[PDB]
């Protein structure tokens, strides 16, 4: 199959600052499409990318993300208090998998 | 688009239940739908996967022989049948979707990102 | 010298399609006449062998259908009608400001699908081993339709055939059961009664997974390849006979080289992801034609015996029998209209097989700073006396919101068709 | 000339039909679609209409009373595509006891019925003298076939060959339906043809191979199927993009316009409806049938 | 003495449907007239308080769309047309075996849509305090399309206004901060652009979702419902004014007495399920209708001044305005073709509020052991000339396999509409 | 208002029912047949004129119809009304 | 007579405009949309072609150059009812230098305009004075406002129906006054007082224990008159296509027209630079920079 | 076969590459232009006529392959030789 790992564990923001994060996955086989969830507690989640460097519908141009073959990247700047949260990055090239997510 | 998610209720190990997805303010039949578990102590992980047609089902090894997972075009439902639950078994199942549009005209090339998210309900095996 | 005419006419049984374009023609070769061969390209391979000229001429080409008909033109023309052709031709080439047949090859360089849109002539060649009229020759209607029967399924459900078929060989279990009987076709078996008209002609594919994981760890896509071998060298069977593209309820599979393949606004032209490119599945015409990644049959291969079993095998490439009825493949808006049809002494359903209409004089190739084209083409429209009690499937624009509305601009301007469009939507009986 | 009988079928009702509602079958077996209140006229071997414009299904080129038409499936299942037909939805004349219909029609043209052999599916061969058979089951194990949408159907009679499924077999008067022995039936056989026509269960020609099947071949002459006196006459021709040799293969003339449907049913006559206003459809009739002359 | 004409045909601008039933006619009230009032039934409220007679005779009712149209014949019709309208009938009664206007009033007993259906004439009557021809009297098409521009986006996107507006009557923060400033209407604020039209009037309604637990936990049916006053007696608000059921992305909200409501095939008569039912909604108007849970505006209730700021409030119910335009209410397969216009001194817009056609010299009245009914009108057409470049939304059946199909018979021969068809699908200009 | 036909059901719905009985979460949604048993509910193509009100429409009611009355109503389209 | 200067728009491109392209952040003022490379000629104060079916957007009723329009619109979204017009894909008329161009239109019968029982209707108005301090000191523009709402979007009643005299009257600027934010006497403020014999004064109520009548539709009985035109005002409006209205003359004040003069569409027709001379598929994104000018006489 | 304009590039794909190579669950779908660069794959509206093998296509030659299987996983695509061919619908041929 293939594994994804998240590089990053965690940290804790105060609002007003920006930090990155990324995940690396065994193989990485079809690097085009990946994607980037963001979850509140307690309620569904809801999308941020889809694809390697395509931003979603509804989220901010801050967000961001970058990333080909084996590693890939999550680059969020301008970085506000709703943001502090967990980070799942997705590769469906294959039958879908995650990373076990990094909580910024 | 509305997904909205019914009989997810406390089981004992060994014994099934079918959840069932009702969807609506989309065509539904033109999408496909799949099936994503938070266990309380876990994050997301993916279940199964079904066609707009029906056609293609693929599913978790974790899941696997437990589970099926059909859909009725003409009811605008997803079900998600869990046969001989675990302890392992315990989560919030979403309902979530594709954003692929499917017609008679092309294929089904896979699944994709999960655009939209029902409220999942919660299934707990536990004696 | 000449004005804009863009529009479509709907009239009684007929449709003319007005397209006017700028076109930009630069002197190509050098206004010379260069040869080219595999070896000034490298020639890497026995089966890419060629060898010809290249000339500085350009052309104009229409033969897409994107070309004469609006997105909404080509709803009003396959949800209304169940079959159209062409009838007259008409061009004009003004405001001027300063052979061997290539164009049913599919070829790129023909007027852009966009009015707005302004091209570039493509550069003529060939291989080896103003204004003026033209009038289309009588060619069949293209079949606009799916058929709403099955070949096998003709029959009336209600009542027994007056034939008899053989039911059982053997009385039971032990030695020396051999027997004779004869039960009589009815509605409780169907597979064996007694038919008029069998499927088309088959010539085999392979079937590819559009799930990856289910495919095999190898590289087949020439090795496993259907193809012929025209004078040593083996040709790929592209897209081959018409078939269907899979069996009812699959959509997953596809036939290897058994479809067209278009690819996407802004498509690479190397090794693209299968996202990237629209492929197309005839599956309409799966009533009548076996399907292109199945066997056609089996066939008995040894005579039966006391110590002897019966014996079959599979039957991979079917030819042509007496009694075989099929649909020809179908036609899009972004595919050919029509392809010429090779001078020969002798040739069987003369329709060319990555679909359109097939003629023997087909609109004549027009040889060729920057100016403008308008090209008419008068169509014939067929109606549907249907009797159908029940909607039918109509080709229909989705809807639900999304960033772009499709078959338009963008932010930045393209032009872009989000889906490969077939022709069969209305329906009829077989 | 005849004299007919035609009860009341379905009670004036419309069924959908499936292999589920007959049992459920197999995967060969599977079909869907709807059987009318309304009966028909079969020579091919009061309400009235003649379908001349074709627009309904057309079930009397199937070598078979009661009218009802196939549609497509997915199983027992119907889809999006499968169409539904209402024959109370055409004109027709209502005849009454002593009312007359007639209509005339025009036969279009076809052949008067009668370089290497012609084409060749390969049949099994199967012996009269049952010891000369092997001692297993083989009927449909060792019979050839073609498959159409995943479905296998018996090639039957098949291309016309010289003399197992590949011949026509006809019931002795009274026979009985099921496992009958051979002295109980007719089995034709068709060699008279094996001057143009290979042999049936020979193979067709051929380090080498056997061909078992050959398709057509230009410098091709061969003869089509015979005709009899209880076989059929004529069958529709599917309209379609393209066929070859449209002349069935069970015999007679392949027509893409052959002769029309004739379709009747007794008018439903309501039995004593309530004396208050119901909404629903009225299901209480007054059981009826009628009877006539046929002539052609 | 007669035949069966069941079969329609389209020539041109023009469509002919032609409709043929079997029926069966009791006696009722066993040859007697009856005075029939509340009194008797016990008439709990003056609401319901009626009188009126109970008569033998019989009627027949074609006044549905569905009586005259197939469901493909619908579809025929809605995709390719911008209206439609009457012309002339045609009643003809045959095979025969042994005054106050009610049909404007959408009753049941009219006849089956499907052909095969044997049904009951409907017994006349009314409250107070063989064959024949007619001629539809001219009316206006409906317009059998939803418009692709809103009212308040007419503008051109790309210019200012010559008008202006007042954007600031205050400097900033502080006392005696008072200012008068104007600046110019244009793209970046579409709001405050002045406009020639507005939109039609609003009788404003309750809203009610289909998920229940987003509803009130209360009754409110007849306490929270729109209604008119009539000499003591309030008539429920059904369906109302013509206007939008629900805002843009809210389909699980309707209005409570404001839309068309439909039984599914085999639903009870009393308190059924909302799965039995089939709401419908006119989401088609909301360009140029406003929504009929919300309020036509606001309006300023008070003079400022230096003591006193400004107040508004909310606009319930808005009648007429010059300037105005709204859209009529839809029509559907299921419902009612023509109303009579009630005989009066003065009316405003007769069109009928359920949908159809307002007529003051309708199809008459038919008043009448079993026989033949057949009917038949003639409907004109008006064709789509439109230039729009993209395809537009179709009506169509559904692509997927299905245990029955739509708009057919089941197993036990029983026929049903699986949906409520409108009109509206092509579009045009604002 | 009493156009209608009383022996005869309308083949038009409307909603009877908002709960099921007392007490809590008892949400629904029930519709009924509009019939001649209830003819207030029953949907109709026209509707009395204009009124304004004095201390057709009477001069003393309100035109109709949380609610709240409708003391003045302007033209609408579907209205009839008679003249003085 | 006047002569015209045409640019070149767009780069001959049709372009889809929205409400995000121009930043967006506002739901009353989202929008959905096209611009054009072509230009048009609006008197209601090269290829060309009149629309005389009509069959374009009509943008010259809005009182306001390049040619856009608007179309559905979900949030800054385009749902799928709504429409992409390529003014390419109509029949035109290609003028070199020495070419012309003319047509003939017949207005449609309108009554003439005024210039000179219970009254008519009534939409109220806030008062205010063109003294400051007579104002409330607060910001009453948008909150103070009469709107129309139409699919949860609410737009500013302007000028609205007819009356005499904040949004209810017609504005226009003096010679050199600013694009935002213009003082009270930079502006020419109308005053339609001509009216107020028959017709409800705009910031008074309509009439009447007793309660205010803030808007009155039509009544029975009701006589009105109309809004005055302005040597600055508008001429005509197109009425849009509806299956009723009521009243038609437009609320800017002229005449009503179902068949208004015809929009007159113009674009400079592209002239490419020079080709690759190695075949491309691929459109040409390289133009000759061109500009034309010339006469017109309405 | 060769009616083709060697100029210019098809509209049309092939399936070029199935497997990245040289490693253990390598699989997918990548699909180039049909162009002069390689000719065999582009697609063809007409195809040579019958043959009937012997000891228009060449007489002592296989018509060309099929396939004879369904690929998968633990499957690979296998051909066979057609050594007769009948008639198809877009075959051309020279009489003798």
């Amino acid at each position: 199959e293939i594994v994804l790992t998240q590089s990053p564990g965690t940290l804790s923001l105060s609002p007003g600052e920006r930090a990155t994060l990324s995940c690396r996955a065994s193989q990485s086989v079809r690097s085009s499409y990946l994607a980037w969830y963001q979850q509140k507690p307690g309620q569904a989640p809801r999308l941020l990318i889809y694809g390697a460097s395509s931003r979603a519908t509804d989220i901010p141009d801050r967000f961001s993300g970058s990333g080909s073959g084996t590693d890939f990247t999550l680059t969020i700047s301008r970085l506000e208090p709703e943001d502090f949260a967990v980070y799942y990055c997705q590769q469906y090239g294959t039958s879908p998998a995650f990373g076990g997510g990094t909580k910024v | 688009v509305q997904l909205l998610e019914s009989g997810g209720a406390l089981v004992q190990p060994g014994g099934s239940l079918r959840l069932s997805c009702a969807a609506s303010g989309f065509s539904f039949s033109n999408y496909a739908m799949s099936w994503v578990r938070q266990a309380p102590g876990k994050g997301l992980e993916w279940v199964s996967t079904i066609s707009a047609s029906g056609g293609t089902t693929y599913f978790a090894d974790s899941v696997k022989g437990h589970f099926t997972i059909s859909r009725d075009n003409s009811k605008n439902t997803l079900y998600l049948q869990m046969d001989s639950l675990r302890a392992e078994d315990t989560a919030v199942y979403y309902c979530a979707k594709d954003p692929n549009y499917y017609d008679l005209s092309g294929y089904f090339l896979g699944g994709y990102y999960f655009d939209y998210w029902g409220q999942g309900t919660l299934v707990t095996v536990s004696s | 010298s000449g004005n804009w005419h863009c529009d479509s006419q709907w009239l009684g049984d007929r449709v003319i399609t007005t397209s006017t374009r700028t076109w930009a023609l630069p002197t190509y070769n050098n206004h010379l006449y260069k040869q080219i061969s595999n070896s000034t390209s490298g020639g890497s391979s026995n089966d890419n062998a060629y060898f010809g000229y290249s000339t500085p001429w350009g052309y104009f080409d229409f033969n897409r259908f994107h070309c004469h008909f609006s997105p909404r033109d080509w709803q009003r023309l396959i949800n209304n009608n169940w079959g159209f052709r062409p009838k007259r031709l008409n061009f004009k080439l003004f405001n001027i400001q300063v052979l061997p047949y290539v164009l049913g090859s599919a070829h790129e360089g023909c007027l852009p699908p966009f009015p707005a849109d302004v091209f570039m002539i493509p550069q003529y060649g060939y291989l080896t081993l103003f204004q003026f009229s033209y009038e289309f020759e009588n060619v069949p209607f293209h079949s606009s339709y799916a058929h709403s029967q099955s070949l096998d399924r003709l029959m009336n459900p209600l009542i027994d055939q007056y034939l008899y078929y053989l039911s059982k060989t053997i009385n039971g279990s032990g030695q020396n059961q051999q027997t004779l009987k004869f039960s009589v076709a009815g509605p409780s078996n169907m597979a064996v009664q007694g038919r008029n008209y069998i499927p088309g002609p088959s010539y085999r594919q392979q079937r590819v997974s559009t799930t990856v994981t289910q495919n095999n760890n190898s590289e087949f896509a020439w090795p496993g390849a259907s193809s012929w071998a025209l004078n040593g060298r083996n040709s790929l069977m592209n897209p081959g006979p018409a078939m269907a593209s899979h069996k009812e309820g699959e959509d997953r599979f596809f036939p290897l080289s058994g479809s067209l393949i278009f690819g996407k606004q802004g498509t690479g032209r190397d090794n693209v992801d299968a996202d990237k490119v629209m492929i197309t599945n005839e599956e309409e015409i799966k009533t009548t034609n076996p399907v292109a990644t199945e066997s056609y049959g089996q066939v008995a291969t040894n005579h039966q015996s006391a110590q002897a079993q019966a014996q079959t095998g599979w039957v991979q490439n079917q030819g042509i029998l007496p009694g075989m009825v099929w649909q020809d493949r179908d036609v899009y808006l972004q595919g050919p209209i029509w392809a010429k049809i090779p001078h020969t002494d002798g040739n069987f359903h003369p329709s060319p097989l990555m679909g359109g209409f097939g003629m023997k004089h087909p609109p004549p190739q027009i040889l060729i700073s920057t100016g403008q084209v308008s090209v008419e083409i008068e169509w014939e429209l067929q109606k549907e006396n249907s009797k159908r009690w029940n909607p039918e499937i109509q080709y229909t624009s989705n809807y639900y919101k999304s960033n772009n509305v499709e078959f338009a601009v963008n932010t930045e301007g393209v032009y872009s068709e989000p889906r490969p469009i077939g022709t069969r939507y209305l329906t009829r009986n077989l």
